[PDB]
């Protein structure tokens, strides 16, 4: 039913049922600027049933300044009309059409109607009928640094998740009469109070295992109360408990009456005080609006702010809302009211588009009800701004210019950037950037990178890209598919296909990093965001980081000498479970699932590799007893793979597969039950098999079971897929060699090694063939591969980790499930990657202003799953004294020529005030003062180059441009300090 | 006084705390409800994160004030 090709990521934040709900819910957009585009283009992405266009307007010039999808000539055109051709080209799945009326009937076709460009007379006009008819009703305004949002889901909206979150799960160690339910060791439930939880697998009290929740009292971080229980039971033991998610109505309030007492939704409890005035200004901008032809106020304008400030004044009473106007706050609202920044749009563009599917899904917490956000400390400060800088000049880039000014414009437009990552955020960036018009002018540039080919899967989050671009590559299709949005650009973006890291700074060396402006994060991996801030930090650049998980995104803001770096701060590894826990003791599917996976690596990629490995390495055996951890292994990889079990049909692959069943589901659990008896105890006298240990049972095979078949199969045609025989799918090929099979009888050993020969192994290697038999011979390694269903790679896992389950009475999981835990998937969509797009580009414009004070800067937060969005200062880089001049532990750096060491050294002391006693270069001493007069000596007059390739006794590599030295000196007072790296420039 | 940090999963964690308090002090009894070590965790108050050394007057947090508890996320 739900395309699980293309919808994967999104239906891990959303879910099949949720996603049921929009294939089947029809939106309607009002306005086609910059705002309603980026809302319609996630609306679409999305899979709603089918969305419409409204917006009969021409299309000004100005419009193109955050309108990706109207051209140079298409001024003129209604801007529905134009646009409506691109978006349908979006999302195959869901159809786009126009409408050239207004029919206050003709809402009730829509489940939800996006209502932007509009008066707040006309807003009324419109959710007056949508509210009485229970319609979604989502009001939205880009208006230069400053938006707002509005919802209105009825009187009796239904939400069935209010956070998005999995529902918790836990082990239960006991549970008294009273309703004292105690986890399992050191085990944290994580509930709140008002929580409901069910039960399972409780012995000592059986009619707990229904099904009914019950309300929670958090009694501490081990255990929670669910009131007396006593008439169920007298203590109940080890159980599981589950989080029932309880459904909850939301009741809201009119346009009309809400726009009385209005309820805010703070984006930033930094200017807690400013929503209220905004949700002054801008109905004074609709009232402002009719007096002058639905005009807004003239850029920077005095006279039309002056008048503006009125209007505030006006309905400030009218509207009885007693609060004390700030004129220059609002005033700016005037001055910014033709503002039409794309950044903005794509902020509370995907921000929007998100609450059109909570009004369509009652999934996740709606806003309820105003939303007034404010970026207003990316105004320029290093440029003059004023009525006559701000003018209009009949280009695409007015909305912008509008802003922050013609001179600024010229900046932006002379920018050289360097955009790592060419996924999700990698196309919003670079939509924003063309937009914006970035590296538009003559000095400018735009560098993207990308290792990456498009998928199907990437379409629903990077729209840069089509169905019939995949295979290609991503920096080079997104970068022409740019060229396209903004010609301008043609000639000024360079795509590459290298993979940012310590390989690539072939390509990106001091030459490239000394060209570029700054640097911008679009990475899925924390390694390689680390790599790009080291550098970033080496070479003085300033660096744009973002992130997303699902409905969570986050910004983060790096300038040079400023803040501290990416690195700086620490962030939680991942969470790999216990080696011992996978092997023998697993009780969470996640855990049969991880061993799954191994076990996939384990018979069809590690064994094959030894394999290729053993015919083209000539030490190859030698070495491995040298490195290999488990030289046995690697020889018996071979010896089996090669010649004891080389298979040569498909029918004596499914004997292979058959045994492989016995050897993982049967013979392997016997064995553990041998070495731990199905009720031995402990030392303390305990069941060792209770609690974190689940008792196995060993299966016997069985050609008529889903699992039992689903496993054959695959393991056959995998184990097939390695020595390239043709794998077969009639069920009758199976039967007709596994019902006359006859698996030997099988004895737990005593004496086996398991966690809670020196002539053996050297002999077996002389069983093997010498490559000289098979030169030119070679075996198809499986590489692990989550996006397809033709390769049996998640079908094999799924049906391995089901098969283990059982084995440890443990639940089954879906290939969906299995497959998204399998290959450790990103859950994400393009609501989140559209937000934090905005939020950086926010900040692009500070780092182009120059701003130093760091109170300036922001990093974001969100989690649109329950409208949650906060901001804060970027942290100072640590600072220290020497010599009492302060000095930046992260950007200071000393820099020296190839000089001599003695004039390196005579430097320190006379320049800095510093007695240099050690010199290093990575491990090498290179100097220090408490060395003999004769290794000194023979040094002092070498230049530093010279020194470092001798007290290395490696040659340097002519591809170096710098070179890095650490010190130890004293200060003027003789007494050790600390000081910066030194960066000899050679 | 009392507290409230509210985190980005949506939960709500209550605190017993002194305007005196330091900030090490804060994210320790954090540590104790959640189980977060104190370096990953990322506390933010009126558009101001909270840094080590400090104390929770420093940012005039005053009573029944509400705080978040973010992180940084991977995916790109
Ligand atoms: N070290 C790196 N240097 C350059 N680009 C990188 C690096 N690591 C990852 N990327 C690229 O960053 C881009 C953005 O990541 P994103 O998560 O959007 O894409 P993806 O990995 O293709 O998606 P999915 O995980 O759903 O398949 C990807 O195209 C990815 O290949
Ligand atoms: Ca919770
Ligand atoms: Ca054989
Ligand atoms: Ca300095
Ligand atoms: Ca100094
Ligand atoms: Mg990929
Ligand atoms: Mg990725």
């Amino acid at each position: 039913t739900i395309d699980e090709g293309l919808y994967s990521r999104q239906l891990y934040v959303l879910g099949h049922e949720a996603m049921k709900q929009m294939s089947q819910s029809n939106v309607l957009i009002i306005g086609c600027k910059g705002l309603g585009v980026e809302i319609a283009k996630n609306v679409c992405l999305a899979g709603v049933k089918s969305v419409t266009l409204y917006d009969p307007q021409p299309t000004r010039i100005e419009d193109l300044s955050s309108q990706y999808f109207l051209t140079e000539d298409d001024i003129g055109v209604p801007r529905a009309k134009v646009t409506v051709s691109k978006l349908a080209e979006l999302n195959q799945y869901v159809p786009v059409s126009v409408v050239d009326e207004l029919s206050t009937e003709y809402l009730k076709n829509f489940k939800c109607v996006v209502v932007t460009e509009t008066s707040l007379t006309k807003q009324l006009e419109i959710n007056d009928f949508t509210h009485k008819n229970h319609i979604a009703y989502i009001a939205a305004d880009s208006r230069g640094l400053f938006g707002s949002i509005f919802c209105d889901f009825g009187e009796n909206f239904i939400c069935t998740d209010t956070d998005g979150n999995e529902p918790l799960t836990g082990m239960i160690a006991s549970i008294t009469d009273d309703g004292v339910v105690t986890m399992l060791e050191e085990t944290r439930h994580g509930l709140e109070n008002g929580d409901f939880v069910k039960f399972t697998e409780v012995k000592g009290m059986p009619g707990l295992n229904d099904g009914t929740p019950r309300k929670v009292e958090v009694k501490g971080p081990y255990t929670f109360s669910i009131g007396s229980v006593k008439d169920l039971g007298s203590a109940g033991y080890n159980g599981v408990f589950t989080q029932v998610k309880v459904p909850t109505k939301i009741s809201f309030k009119s346009l009309r009456e809400s726009l009385k007492d209005p309820e805010y939704v703070y984006p930033d409890f930094g200017k807690m005080m400013r929503p209220p005035q905004y949700h002054i200004a801008f109905q004074a901008l609709s009232a402002f609006a009719d007096a002058h032809e639905g005009s807004l106020p003239r850029p920077r304008n005095d006279i039309d702010a002056a008048e503006f400030f009125e209007f505030c004044k006006k309905i400030a009473s009218t509207l009885q809302f007693d609060v004390e106007l700030d004129e220059k706050l609002i005033k700016e609202i005037s001055y910014q009211a033709r503002g039409d920044l794309v950044a903005m749009s794509a902020f509370l563009g995907g921000a929007v588009a998100q609450e059109v599917l909570k009004a369509t899904t009652s999934k996740f917490y709606p806003l309820k009800q105003y939303f007034y956000f404010d970026s207003l400390e990316s105004l320029p400060s290093s440029v003059t701004i004023s009525e006559e800088t701000c003018k209009p000049r009949g280009c695409r880039y007015d909305g912008q210019i509008a802003v922050f000014g013609s001179e600024f414009q010229e900046k932006i437009a002379s920018l050289s950037t360097f955009l790592v990552g060419a996924g999700a955020i990698g196309c919003e960036m670079l939509k924003n950037w063309a937009m914006m018009g970035v590296a538009t002018g003559e000095s400018g540039h735009i560098s993207v990178t990308d290792m990456d080919s498009i998928e199907k899967s990437n379409l629903n989050r990077q729209f840069l890209f089509r169905p019939r671009d995949v295979g290609k590559l991503k920096s080079e299709c997104a970068s022409t598919a740019v060229s396209i949005m903004n010609p301008s650009l043609t000639g000024k973006i360079t795509s590459y296909q290298e993979r940012v890291g310590p390989e690539s700074e072939g390509i990106f060396g001091d030459e490239f990093f000394e060209k570029l402006s700054l640097v911008t994060n679009a990475l899925d991996n924390v390694e390689a965001r680390m790599y790009v801030d080291r550098r970033c930090v080496f070479f003085e650049k300033p660096l744009l980081e973002s992130g997303t998980l699902g409905t969570k995104g986050n910004t983060q803001v790096v300038v040079p000498h400023l803040t501290e770096s990416y690195g700086s701060s620490q962030d939680p590894p991942e969470k790999s479970f216990p080696i011992c826990t996978l092997k023998n003791f697993p009780n969470r599917i996640e855990h049969t699932i991880a061993w799954a996976r191994d076990l996939f690596e384990g018979l069809f990629k590690q064994p094959i590799d030894n394999v290729n490995m053993y015919l083209s390495s000539p030490n190859f055996l030698e070495t491995s007893l040298k490195t290999s951890s488990n030289p046995r292994e690697v020889l018996e990889n071979i010896r089996d793979y090669l010649v004891t079990e080389k298979p040569l049909s498909f029918e004596e692959c499914i004997m292979w597969a058959r045994l492989q069943f016995d050897k993982f589901f049967n013979n392997n659990i016997q064995q553990l039950l041998f070495n731990f008896p199905k009720d031995s105890v402990t030392s303390t006298g305990q069941p060792f098999w209770s609690g974190p240990k689940r008792a196995p049972t060993p299966l016997s095979f069985d050609i008529h079971n889903r699992e039992h078949f689903d496993f054959i199969v695959a393991a056959a045609s995998l184990y097939a897929f390695n020595y390239g025989l043709k794998s077969e799918t009639d069920p009758a090929i199976y039967e007709r060699v596994l019902a006359g099979y006859n698996p030997p009888p099988f004895a737990p050993k005593s004496g086996i090694k398991i966690q809670v020969d020196k002539q053996e192994l050297k002999s077996i290697a002389d069983s093997l063939p010498p490559p000289s038999s098979l030169v030119g011979f070679r075996l198809t390694p499986a590489e692990f591969e989550k996006d397809d269903d033709s390769n049996h790679h998640i079908d094999f896992i799924t049906a391995a980790s089901n098969l283990r389950a059982m084995n440890y009475d443990i639940t089954p999981a879906d290939r969906f499930k299995t497959k998204f835990v399998a290959g450790k998937i990103v859950p994400a969509m393009c609501t989140s990657t559209a937000v934090v797009s905005g939020l950086v580009c926010l900040e692009l414009v500070k780092l182009v202003d120059g701003k130093k004070k760091i109170e300036e800067y922001k990093n974001g937060f969100f989690n649109l799953a329950i409208g949650l969005f906060t901001f804060s200062d970027p942290i100072a880089s640590p600072k220290m004294k020497v010599n009492g001049k302060e000095i930046d532990k992260i950007w200071d750096r000393y820099n020296l020529p190839d000089c001599t060491l003695q004039e390196l050294i005579d430097y320190f002391q006379k320049e800095e005030g510093l007695e240099v006693t050690m010199l290093s270069s990575g491990v090498s001493l290179l100097y220090a003062n408490f060395q003999p007069p004769k290794k000194l000596a023979e040094r002092l007059p070498l230049k530093i180059s010279e020194l470092v390739e001798q007290i290395t006794k490696k040659k340097l590599e002519p591809f170096r441009k710098h070179l890095v030295l650490e010190i130890c000196c004293d200060d003027a007072n003789g007494e050790d300090v600390e000081v910066p790296f030194i960066c000899i420039k050679l | 006084m009392q507290i409230f940090v509210k985190t980005l999963t949506g939960k709500t964690i209550t605190l017993e705390v002194e305007s005196s308090d330091t900030i090490d002090n804060v994210k320790s009894k954090i540590q104790d409800k959640e189980g977060i070590p104190p370096d990953q965790q990322r506390l933010i108050f009126a558009g101001k994160q909270l840094e080590d050394g400090r104390t929770l007057s420093d940012y005039n947090i005053q009573k029944e004030s509400t705080l978040h508890l973010v992180l940084r996320l991977r995916g790109g």
